[PDB]
DNA sequence: CACGTTGATTTTT
DNA sequence: ACAACAATCAACGTGA
């Protein structure tokens, strides 16, 4: 598989965006109790239940772009530090720090996910993404769990007085699916392996990741195109309607019905498409990228080349 | 010559830092023309450099022929987007944060030690336009135009479904006189042979729009209850 | 084993993640009627019964997030007090109040399991844990027991009137098994011995420790890794499918079935695996670690070194 | 840019 | 019978 796809990608990172998009179609499946919160509640919005002309509105959980992109992004930076392509030490010549002045201008993270220092340089994110939505309703997709924090002596009382340390917290359930399209513009082949790496290699999202929030990123198709294909909301509303609301289905029926709904949508969207990797060609492509991420020699080679390409972009067209 | 009635539906929440007051940053309820013009035509017509460095990294290139990210390329392509009227809208106020990438985090006061430079340290609240919203714009062009059925806008590059119809020559008509525009309209794009008699304004970066105006000049009655200014082009007042 | 494992760990705690996960694969077997509750009933969730074959929905018990980290955490703290590295008296320079201001910010609990109250910042848990699931359905895995409370006079009346102090509570049956992966990031070798010590040395879990809730943790594997392996739910759904739902098998056969599914799943993870301690190498290593925790000199030395490591992390990168 | 410094509000049958 | 949390998230001035 990967040996055939090497034709599609750019040979080196371009200055101007050229309109080659590789789109990853995924179902992110909740595995243990994620908490996609801001403002003290699970983020929700009213939406129409499905594309077939409903009167019927539906409150669905929203995983914002930040809440999914940053856990992918940071799981790339720790891989680059483990390969020794970047460093955490302030005295190293290849230091990179995530947000401040100390952000690199060369490393793969900085070129694919972007940076903004100010006049000393900025770079646009090549990884495009959207806010993901629960396939079902909030009322079906959450439960509220009490927590307490007693004295170590096992008691809510100490010295005869009670601690105020009790509250509820709101959690998403262990089967909730978030249909997602992640999209990568104008990437080199190794840029596609780094980003697809993040999608498969990162596994925790949202708050309290030390204790909760595992998700399984099931990739459902890869689609090469001249442009943007569809939104997460539009895929979710199509997928709800293909099921007619019988949301209580096993993971593999939910992934195979997403593979045919994706192809039903791609046929209507007006962008030309070079490749549509689905089914047994996706399962061989996934095996061939798993084989890179398990091999020390192969991965240090590819990510070494990515480094070089991004260090060359930096010095030729980038922030120098 | 051609006119396209384009209605924009938000498929995720849109943020622009239009005004800021303490912890709160908020989005104006009208999408500015120049923002939508790059959302439609950047990469297809206007160049899209992935990187910036220098003075070019914090100075706009809106109407500067010397730079690549001009809106003037579109004057030469014979195209003009108008700003966006909100048909149906809602706001969500959602917090955003800086990540603690290190295992240890200190809450640092903004402007304190180790925090002495303008960056998004700590937290803020964004008043975003929500998924429950619909906006209406018009594009006017002198050539049949392959408009993208998806665009991205704002601080977080948020998806909009564009569903578009060309307004056919059987239902538009051309006229001249005094007319109430009733769509938004950017005063910087106003030519000679239009004059603005009355306006009501929406104060907004990079420049204020009119939300309602009475004009004297040429127009197209594009349906029996709206009148669109004819001959507008990017930066025509300069 | 310990003489070779020493090379995999970092020589001191870093401020940023440098890859270097160690994953503790366990089965937690119930031994004496655990109660795992929030909101007054045993915690349960609907799940697909197994990954590929047995694709029907099933309710399984949830050993929710902190119910499998607070036992560990507190058992390590009473060892730090026993070794005299920390104290519980006010007006001692090595006090560590649990979940308050007056947390030490230097001891191994404060660094490995984290803190967030008061001035002097907050610290992320280097032990990453997740909610565990019952391998069997709720219906085969629980019972409700009446409890009453008479007057000491041996009857439910003190003046002819009734006490009526009668209620039900639900308890998880013995031999109910909870597959789980505990994960440790960026440890020193002494930090691994501390966390692994907590996992082998803790034995009570649920509500009502004083009367109930003993469990038997069988460590089935230890996997050194470049990143996160599978969720608890995924190991559970794989183990149910491998048994065909025939869950009335002895614990030796169940621990040997968990070992082969964990190795099948690990060969499908985009993770470089530096070491994969299983079976006869693991029951070597478990003995070499029991030999630490049964020796007063060896443990004092090791855990004292850890105290220095964690106090130096505190002065160099942490709370100063 | 890099040193240093330390006061304020009024209340949800 | 009895707790529903707990903290942290500048605003200048002065000299070089």
């Amino acid at each position: 598989m990967l040996d055939s796809l090497k034709s599609q990608f750019q040979p080196s990172f371009p200055r101007l965006a050229s309109g080659h998009y590789v789109h990853f179609l995924m179902l992110r499946h909740s595995q243990s109790f994620p908490v996609f919160q801001t403002d003290g509640v699970l983020n929700t919005t009213r939406t129409q239940a499905g594309l077939l002309e409903k009167t019927d509105q539906l409150s669905r959980l929203v995983m914002f772009k930040r809440k999914q992109t940053t856990p992918e992004r940071l799981a790339g930076r720790e891989l680059l530090r483990n390969l020794g392509l970047t460093s955490a030490d302030k005295s190293a010549k290849n230091l990179c720090e995530y947000n401040g002045e100390g952000s690199c201008k060369q490393c793969p993270d900085c070129i694919l996910y972007g940076f903004a220092i100010g006049d000393s340089g900025s770079e646009r994110s090549k990884v495009y993404s959207d806010s993901a939505f629960s396939l079902g309703a909030y009322e079906q997709s959450h439960r509220s769990f009490t927590f307490n924090a007693p004295f170590e002596g096992g008691t809510m009382s100490e010295a005869g007085v009670m601690r105020s340390a009790i509250n509820e917290l709101d959690h998403i359930l262990p089967e909730v699916t978030f249909p997602t399209v992640e999209s990568l513009r104008d990437a080199t082949y190794e840029g596609f392996i780094y980003v697809l790496g993040n999608l498969l290699r990162t596994k925790r999202y949202g708050a309290q990741e030390s204790r909760t929030g595992t998700m399984k990123n099931h990739l459902v198709g890869i689609v090469f195109a001249d442009g943007e294909i569809f939104s997460n909301l539009h895929l979710t509303q199509a997928l709800y309607d293909q099921m007619g609301g019988e949301l209580n289905k096993p993971i593999s029926e939910l992934c195979e019905t997403a593979a045919t709904v994706a192809q039903d949508l791609l046929n209507k969207e007006p962008v030309r498409k070079s490749e549509l990797i689905f089914g047994a060609h996706l399962d061989t492509l996934l095996q061939e990228v798993n084989d890179i991420y398990q091999n020390d020699a192969e991965l240090t080679k590819l990510l070494g080349s990515l480094y070089q390409q991004t260090q060359d972009y930096a010095t030729e067209f980038g922030a120098l | 010559t051609k006119i396209y009635r384009c209605k924009l539906t938000l498929h995720d929440n849109v943020f622009f830092a239009s005004r800021e007051m303490g912890i709160l940053y908020e989005t104006e309820k009208y999408f500015h023309n120049w923002a939508l013009s790059y959302a439609f035509f950047k990469g297809t017509i206007i160049p899209h450099p992935y990187g910036l460095v220098g003075q070019n990294a914090q100075t706009p290139a809106y109407l500067d022929r010397d730079r690549e990210q001009n809106l003037l390329h579109l004057n030469d392509s014979g195209i003009y987007v108008f700003p966006a009227q909100p048909i149906h809208w809602s706001y969500q106020i959602n917090t955003f944060k800086a990540a603690q990438s290190a295992y240890y985090g200190r809450s640092v006061q903004f402007g304190g030690k180790g925090a002495t430079k303008n960056y998004p340290i700590n937290y803020g609240r964004a008043k975003e336009l929500a998924v429950g919203s619909e906006f209406l714009t018009y594009i006017v062009s002198q050539k049949e135009l392959d408009l993208p059925v998806w665009i991205r806008l704002g601080k977080w590059s948020s998806k909009i479904r564009v569903e578009v119809e060309a307004i056919a020559p059987d239902q538009i008509k051309t006229a001249s006189g005094v007319y109430v525009c009733n769509h938004p309209l950017n005063p910087l794009d106003c030519p000679a042979n239009q004059q603005i008699l009355l306006y009501n304004r929406v104060v907004m970066p990079p420049s204020s729009l009119f939300s309602q105006s009475q004009l004297q000049g040429d127009y197209w009655q594009i349906d029996r209850n709206t009148f669109l200014p004819q001959g507008f082009h990017y930066g025509a007042t300069t």
